[PDB]
């Protein structure tokens, strides 16, 4: 039951938010008991597991006339927060509200559930420091070594192309079109001048927008990696 | 830095294609290099490579490897502000 959700909350990817002129970074699992819920703004963490529980409680709570099990609750929540979740400009009748007192946060959802209302307060404390090196840190860290390991193999392409090119220029041919000539690759000239020049846009976090845009399939696949007697005449 | 070496390697093809339209033949058949596709590229890389490259471990690869790009990531931060 509880690992259940760890597990599906590990093996999902991130998800942009926007709410008040503000971005953040959520993962959500759901299940018919319970769910999982992590966010972060680049400087914090927090981390929230609910059971069915809690659920019976603060779903009358926030909503006194509703009348839902705890099932058909987090299905509607669950059907409320995927389409934001996986893709962005989606059409909605969704509101996000987000405050902080003192060490939590209080992310408020507001929807109309067909034509009624529909409110859930996630209550998300600190994450302990066991979720966050399991969710940002190593992840990261596999993601660069996996990058760098890519750049490489491109550079060993790269100068099998540029052996062929030399083998094709000693053959004595000549090009149709000369604006094509490229200049022999060389890693260090390359590294550089990316250095030098276009390292400052390309490291440019941001608020985590591009780290969701670009930066997820790989992030998946090392999560799940790391998851995962003859005698006389006859004789 | 994968994105630009993609579009070295698609201006090196564009290279190779019009040389062999101006009819060039190689003197060493073996040299002949398949055309590059970024899908299969990362495809094969992901099935066969990723396994044995994404390995944290005890965290030597970490400070072996990516110690030059990660100053120079909080040397820009500090610049910003």
């Amino acid at each position: 039951v509880m690992e259940e959700l760890e597990q599906g909350l590990l093996m999902q990817p991130w998800a942009w938010l926007q709410l008040a002129e503000n971005s953040l970074l959520a993962k959500v699992f759901i299940t018919k008991q319970g769910y999982a819920l992590l966010v972060s703004d680049l400087q914090q963490v927090w981390h929230e597991q609910v059971d069915t529980s809690v659920v019976s409680q603060r779903a009358k709570e926030l909503n006194k006339r509703l009348t839902a099990p705890p099932a058909a609750f987090l299905c509607h929540l669950d059907n409320l927060l995927r389409p934001l979740l996986k893709d962005a400009a989606h059409p909605s009748e969704a509101t996000f509200s987000c405050d902080c007192v003192a060490d939590a946060l209080i992310l408020r959802v507001r929807s109309e559930l067909s034509g009624l209302p529909f409110y859930w307060n996630f209550h998300c404390m600190l994450a302990s420091p066991s979720l966050v090196s399991q969710h940002l840190i190593r992840p990261l860290m596999g993601m660069s070594l996996a990058l760098q390991c890519q750049v490489r193999e491109l550079a060993t392409l790269l100068h099998m192309k540029d052996l062929e090119i030399q083998d094709y220029q000693e053959s004595g041919a000549t090009l149709i079109r000369d604006r094509l000539k490229t200049e022999p690759f060389e890693e260090n000239s390359f590294l550089e001048q990316f250095m030098i020049e276009k390292l400052p846009e390309a490291c440019s976090i941001g608020d985590g927008k591009p780290f969701v845009m670009n930066l997820q399939d790989l992030y998946m696949a090392v999560t799940t990696q790391e998851v995962q007697k003859p005698r006389g005449l006859f004789s | 830095q994968v994105r630009e070496l993609a579009t070295l390697l698609h201006m090196k093809d564009l290279e190779i294609q019009d040389y062999q339209e101006s009819g060039a033949t190689l003197i060493r058949d073996r040299l002949k290099t398949e055309p590059f596709e970024e899908n299969s590229f990362l495809e094969q890389f992901m099935i066969e490579k990723l396994p044995e490259a994404c390995s944290i471990g005890d965290g030597k690869p970490f400070v072996m490897n990516l110690q030059d790009l990660y100053m120079a990531v909080t040397t820009q931060e500090v610049q910003v502000g």
